[PDB]
């Protein structure tokens, strides 16, 4: 079962200079709690959101992406550590 | 309950009361999250630890195991540094004046 | 030398006040010694650990290099364990009542 | 002038394996205090002496002496650690 279910839109993980990449954490088992950011390499400050859309990433907005959701049965649990790294001008998808 | 204990038990007594103090403002009244991770490094800590910026690379030193909570014996790790930084964080000449 | 410190550094000074009480108690008023060592598991700890006769295998495991000395850094491994104890020792169905 | 005045038997500092290297820490400027015996590298729980008399020193019994005065207005004073190690056969001076 997913306890944190991350979707990114760009699948590929993998952007290009100034792209959006949006990232949504939620539960598709339980209700969509209070579910913190978490990035290595510097987390960015942010307010509690499920749905986090970062709109042209800069070089220095690059990091795996983690959501730390509450959970009532368990507790403020992580998530796979997605790497956004900004590659080649192209596009992945 | 945490009835009156020894010398040498309420000394660890008083780490145990200020950290449910902290654990239980979260949900899981058992273990820290992150944000009280960062809330005590950047506000709690600032005369304590060197660095209130990085954060990250000290907790996953902790919870190698992605739990993104500091419960017992992961965050044992932390608290050995900081009983440390107590005697040793730059007082080689001079710092608990 | 010793001015009151923040909320998350007073926990800590907590067990280096206990820390220091028992180090100044004989020579090398820096650490703690293994008669101190004995005296402190059997004394006052009885509560704490369920063992205080075969403190040699814990006071080896400060021990190491041979230092016979409970310095920082090789006395928060016994430290870590007390911090744990006093919450995991047997409360993981009930114990601190 | 010195808070802490390290003289050692042996000026050289080194000296031969089952040499005897006698650290004597004495104040020129206030009544010998509690001198506390530190080593940088395996510290010993030696008792607080002004004269350290160490005979037959062996591989493990090198290291850097420092003798931490603690004075009326300098408490935890350090001195300059000596590299007390063993050399080959031989004496230095």
């Amino acid at each position: 079962l997913e306890e944190v279910q991350l979707v990114v839109e760009p699948e590929g993980g993998a952007v290009a200079p100034g792209g959006t990449v949006t990232l949504t954490c939620e539960v598709p088992a339980q209700p969509s709690p209070q579910i913190h950011w978490m990035k290595d390499g510097v987390p960015l400050p942010l307010p509690p959101s499920p749905v986090l859309i970062l709109p042209e990433i800069g070089p220095q907005d690059q990091g795996t992406y983690s959501c730390v959701a509450t959970h009532s049965s368990h507790g403020p649990q992580e998530s796979r550590a997605v790497s956004i790294s900004i590659i080649e001008p192209g596009e992945e998808g | 309950a945490a009835e009156p204990l020894t010398e040498l038990e309420e000394s660890i007594e008083t780490v145990v009361t200020t950290f449910f103090t902290f654990a239980r403002q979260e949900g899981r009244k058992d273990s820290l999250s992150v944000n009280e991770f960062k809330e005590l490094v950047t506000q709690q800590l600032p005369h304590l630890l060197k660095d209130v910026g990085s954060l990250d690379e000290k907790m996953k030193s902790l919870d190698v195991n992605q739990d993104s909570e500091l419960k017992f014996n992961e965050y044992w790790r932390l608290i050995g540094e900081l009983a440390k930084e107590i005697r040793k964080k730059k007082d080689l000449k001079i710092r608990k004046k």
